RNA sequence: UUGACAUUGUGAAGAGAUCUUUACUUAUUCAAUGAAGCGGAGCUGGAAUUCAUUUUCCACGUUCUAGCAUUCAAGGUCCCAUUCGGGGCUGAUCCGGGUU
RNA sequence: GAUGGGGAAGCUCCGUUUCAAAGGCCUGAUUUUAUGCAGGCCACCAUCGAAAGGGAAUCCGGUUAAGAUUCCGGAACCUGG
């Protein structure tokens, strides 16, 4: 047979991601002594658009601990911060949008975003436009958190993991219908070629696991196996359930 | 502007080929009134420690 | 006894002596006679009418110049074998695979004077 | 001579002492250049009866190749 | 003084770049400096069985400059002497009919450690010096073994380097001494049994002890905090 | 995707006539940074409430503001041979050099 | 796409600042002589990759069988010293 078109992204060659507008990773500030210890303060310098993305950068430009300049990083801004604002980061920072603390030092039913699965790594979840992460609780012995992730799913994670306060800017992005192929067209060539999709229904035998036969159809059930095997899976794979909701 | 005199690239203002002038009058009015409020704030420090 | 103060956390090499060459013996051992010199740089002057109507009229000297050679070698081999003084010196390379030159000689001079001193005119 | 006893000495290596050298050699090596310039043999008598000489023109390198 | 003017800068974080302190702690260092050092710590860390370990006891300074001040009476000829007395006996032995044993015997220190060795096994070692050097160390693992067993005295003193200048090496790893002059005989009995006793009388009792096991001392300073806390509320 | 042997050392609990927890760190693994502020003890207050006296944790220079922050640091003190300036201590607590 | 490293029986592959001791500057100290010794620095750490992208500076008139914003005559301009 043929090699299928999702074995096929895999080697990377028009495939990779199209990087050339972005601002830059968009990451929190490297751990240190004065964030850990207590706080230090930036300003925003603007908040501006990424390519690509799909929520608003804000540049923060701290000032160097152990030399003289400025240093300036990449924030995805919160919803609400503004140009001139004061940008505290650090233990002893205070609880206001914008300001990253970490983890064990906000009380519980907090609303924060960009926090870190584990301390250092500059940032993870909720990070998409108008995610956030709930902290319902604490474990301030064998110190943990209890945050609930934007998925729904609840995580524990170290209570050293800094995020940064409230949601992030760019919601209500997917209320509006995209009505026509074009704007589709525009959205992805900023991302990657994915698009658009051929149905594996519509093509041939080597094209696809459901290419073939006299009509479009499947012809075997289309919940793959976990267990499957590279190239045989396409469809719903290792579903639970399936079918409309009620 | 290699190739020309300095009075064409400056103006005699401090921050002369640099802010607009008003950029200048904010900063020195913020320069002034920031270490202006700065010492009635380390005064307090001094008298919080009389007061307690 | 104590150790050193170190302000920075980076270690760096030393700098350590480097000592110049003493060789035993020589490379070569006869250095190389002068490869591109008055006599090679400039093999012939060029004859042809559309030539000879530039030194009888614009004061210019038209030669076939080595390859190799660049207007700074060329202007001085004129002034050494011929004895002028050059104001501009232009080359290009004639689609035949060698080098012509045009050498224009300073108001001092008669290009005339001297072309018909080597035997040409 | 000092040789026939270092000789037995590497045929138990096992043997509690031999055991805690290699586990702290291994360590050594892993962290040095898969090949890399050995100063000097780790075994003298290994390889003075392979051909092995002290002086000059006679070099000793370590390698480590994948299982 | 009324012109001059106190400045104080403020380190609180927060303001006043940091001064220059001495980072002497956190340096990155090159990739042989710290496999050397680790190299040590592992030796540390580990069990390290008894016929190592009996190593790391070692000749304390006192017995130890006493002890090389009879070595060195009795340091090997140099190149330079040997270069002489090479002229004395040409001159000496061709011409007075002699045998060629004019001159006085030899009292040198032995060295070499495939020479010793076999001293040793025929008893003819009065001392034995042994570094706790040698990286290679098996070399020199067994020499306390054979020197309690066949009855020599022997000592485990710091250093290869020092024992090769007494010599002329750059390293030895070994010494000894298999003949003594009448001035030093006594001398030499007043070392040996300060060194009997320290080394060789204690050799059975050592081979129970297993070195090793310290914890590095932020390791060790969380367990105190641990079990000693534990008790005391 | 699973089991066994090897990497692989240190030892405790609890059930089964071997397993489930859980400790140790140095191997092994991951992560970050132009391998800067780790671990331990300290002084000052002070939450504290004192059943002998401290039993214990928290602390410990920056929050109206799009200003400013670099030259072994000014100050303070003491040296050297005053000569212009240089070398110390502190300012900026001390110990272990385990980069976190 | 080298280097350092890391795979590979190997042809070679990964990767491009990566687990690296990766480098030459600004002048003070010298008036035996030129550059020792000096404090401080700066850590971006190959190279390749566009005759349509970025980019130091030139115009008019005349001239040839065939060349010209290049040659001629005149009037400018830039760059390094």
């Amino acid at each position: 047979g043929r090699v299928i078109r999702n074995q096929r992204k895999g080697a990377g060659s028009i495939f990779t991601s199209h990087t050339r507008l972005r601002q830059g990773a968009a990451k929190l500030r490297t751990l240190d002594y004065a964030e850990r210890h207590g706080y230090i303060r930036g300003i925003v310098k603007q908040i501006v658009h990424d390519s690509g993305r799909g929520a608003p950068l804000a540049k923060v430009v701290f000032r160097d601990p152990y030399k003289y300049r400025l240093r300036e990083e990449i924030f995805i801004a919160n919803e609400g911060v503004h140009t001139g604002q004061f940008i505290y980061a650090g233990k002893k920072a205070s609880l206001n949008v914008g300001n990253v603390l970490p983890l064990g030092s906000v009380p519980e039913g907090t609303i924060v975003s960009n926090v870190e699965e584990k301390p250092g790594d500059r940032g993870a979840l909720a990070r998409a436009s108008g995610n956030y992460v709930i902290i319902i609780g604490h474990n301030p012995d064998e110190n943990k958190t209890r945050v609930r992730l934007p998925s729904g799913a609840k995580k524990v994670i170290s209570s050293d993991a800094r995020g940064v306060i409230g949601v992030i800017a760019g919601g209500g992005r997917v209320d509006k219908p995209l009505l026509k192929a074009g704007r589709a067209f525009h959205k992805y060539r900023l991302k990657r070629n994915s698009w658009p999709k051929t149905r594996g229904v519509a093509m041939n035998p080597v094209d696809h696991p459901h290419g073939g036969g006299n009509h479009q159809h499947i012809g075997k059930a289309s919940t793959i196996s976990r267990g499957a095997v590279s190239g045989q899976k396409a469809g719903l794979i290792a579903a639970r359930r399936t079918g409309l909701l009620r | 502007y290699a190739t020309v005199s300095k009075t064409h690239k400056t103006v005699s203002r401090a921050y002369g080929g640099s802010r607009c002038a008003n950029c200048v009058k904010e900063r020195i009015i913020r320069a002034f009134l920031i270490e202006e409020q700065k010492i009635v704030k380390k005064v307090v420090k001094e008298q919080t420690e009389a007061a307690k | 006894k104590a150790l050193k103060v170190r302000t920075s956390a980076t270690f760096r090499l030393p700098k350590t002596l480097k000592l110049a060459r003493a060789p035993k013996y020589a490379s070569k051992a006869v250095p190389h006679y002068n490869r591109l010199d008055s006599y090679k740089v400039i093999e012939q002057p060029i004859t042809s009418e559309t030539a000879m109507k530039k030194v009888e009229d614009g004061n210019i000297l038209v030669f076939q110049v080595s390859m190799k050679a660049n207007k700074y070698q060329i202007k001085k081999a004129v002034k050494e074998l011929y004895e002028v003084d050059v104001l501009k010196v232009n080359t290009l390379v004639r689609p035949n695979g060698t080098k012509k030159a045009y050498v224009r000689l300073t108001a001092d001079y008669d290009a005339l004077d001297i072309a018909n001193r080597i035997g040409y005119i | 001579g000092a040789y026939k006893y270092l000789e037995e000495l590497q045929r138990k290596k096992q043997s509690d002492v031999l055991r805690f050298l290699q586990r702290v050699r291994v360590w050594e090596y892993r962290q040095k250049n898969v090949i890399h310039r050995a100063a000097r043999p780790t075994r003298p008598d290994k390889a003075r009866r392979l051909g092995y000489k002290a002086k000059q023109g006679f070099v000793i390198y370590r390698v480590r190749v994948r299982r | 003084n009324p012109l001059t003017h106190s400045t104080p800068k403020n380190f609180g974080i927060g303001q006043a770049v940091q001064p220059k302190r001495n980072l002497s702690r956190y340096v990155k260092w090159p990739e042989y400096v710290r496999v050397q050092r680790q190299k040590k710590i592992l030796s540390i860390r580990l069990k390290v069985p008894p016929t190592i370990a009996q190593f790391q006891y070692t000749l304390d300074r006192n017995t130890a400059a006493e002890t090389f001040k009879l070595f060195n009476k009795y340091r090997p000829e140099t190149a330079a002497e040997k270069k002489e007395r090479l002229t004395k006996e040409a001159a000496a032995v061709a011409e007075g009919k002699s045998k060629q044993d004019a001159s006085p015997k030899p009292y040198a220190v032995k060295y070499g450690l495939n020479h010793v060795v076999a001293l040793i096994e025929n008893k003819k070692a009065k001392l034995v010096l042994i570094a706790n050097d040698v990286d290679p160390i098996e070399l020199v693992v067994f020499l306390p073994a054979l020197c309690k067993k066949m009855g020599v005295p022997y000592a485990i003193v710091k250093g290869k380097a020092r024992l090769g200048t007494l010599v002329n090496q750059k390293t030895s790893a070994v010494a000894a001494l298999t003949e003594v002059r009448a001035e030093d005989e006594a001398a030499l009995a007043k070392l040996v049994s300060t060194i009997d006793a320290n080394f060789a009388d204690k050799y059975d009792e050592v081979k129970k002890h297993w070195g090793g096991g310290i914890l590095g001392n932020k390791a060790q300073a969380k367990m105190d905090k641990r079990a000693k806390n534990s008790d005391s509320a």
